[PDB]
Parts: structure tokens; sequence; C-alpha cells
């Protein structure tokens, strides 16, 4: 599936929702993403 | 290379999350330019 | 890059977001610090 | 003394002690930090 968006996506700043393939994982509309997902710190703490 | 940890011990998630902090504000790198660089005997000025 | 310090006739730039913009900001390194500098007072914009 | 700085066959030293070695040791300017570095792992000594 692709995400809609098309944003990898980052912590909105006030919201403190996610967008984008990492608002998938969190929130569970699909079990894994294969893509360029770059490791950093604020993407460690909630998927692993 | 990596920092071990004994499987499932409680030093897993600060450990990993205090790498991903190290190496966003660049204190692994001025680190790796220190100890490669700083104690180098023909520095890269040296020989130019 | 280090050649790209030392050389300002070849205009280097950025994205106007991103994780590459953000990296040079809180750069602590020699190199990458100053090239910073360059990027922050560079009129006609090299953030594309 | 930026031109002490790229051209390190000549040996720049200063006292063993006093204002004047405490100065570079603290500094964060981007010339006399790496004119600090050079005087931090140079044998036989430029500290007279």
């Amino acid at each position: 599936t692709i995400v809609g968006d098309g944003k990898y996506g980052a912590r909105d700043a006030d919201t403190k929702i996610w967008n984008g393939m990492v608002g998938e994982l969190v929130y569970g509309k699909a079990d894994i993403a294969i893509a360029p997902l770059t490791i950093t710190l604020v993407r460690e703490e909630v998927i692993d | 290379y990596g920092i071990a940890t004994p499987k499932g011990s409680s030093l897993g998630t600060p450990v990993n999350l205090a790498v991903l902090k190290l190496s966003e504000q660049g204190v692994l790198d001025k680190l790796k330019n220190k100890w490669w660089y700083d104690k180098g005997e023909c520095g890269a000025k040296d020989s130019g | 890059a280090e050649d790209l310090s030392k050389q300002t006739e070849i205009a280097y730039g950025t994205l106007d977001s991103g994780s590459t913009k953000e990296f040079f900001r809180r750069s602590k390194i020699a190199v990458f610090d100053k090239m910073w500098t360059y990027m922050r007072s560079a009129e006609p914009s090299v953030f594309v």
C-alpha cells in the first residue's frame, strides 16, 4: 500500500499528531514499512 | 559497531535512545573528529 | 566539503526544509559550521 | 594567526602558564580553537 499524503512524516509541533508513513505504523493502519525511513531520535521513540 | 547489552536487560531502551541522541547532537562526530585527527601525527594540513 | 569551505565562487545549497538543512545549523564541526555561515547570508538564495 | 593555522611547518608556542595559554583553551573561535588543538598534541613541547 502507498501512504496517501506522500510524506515520510514527522510529529506536528502543536497537535502532537504523526502524519505520513510513521503515522501509519504508530496508529496501526499498516504493520511494517520497508521504505527510506531515516533513523532519527524522534522516530525511534514511537516505532522500532 | 554497536554498544552491546545482555539479552532482555534493562539497558536496552535508554542505551538505544542515548546513541541516537549523541549522533543527533553531533557528539559522536566531534569524538570521531578528535581521536582520529586531533591525536594525529600527520594531519591533513601537515602533509598539505 | 573541506574544499567547498575554502572556495566560495561555487555556490552550494540545500532544500528549504528537511534533515539536510537541520544538520548544518546544529553542527559544531570546524568545517560544517563555517559551511552553515556561508549558507546563512548569501543572496540570491542557495536554498531551493 | 589565520596563516599560522593553515601552515603547520612553523611551530608556534606559549609559556607553561599564564593568561596566554588560558586564552586558547577556552576559546570558541574557528581560528583560535584549531590553534589550541595544534598546541595540544605536539611534541617536542612548544610550551616554554
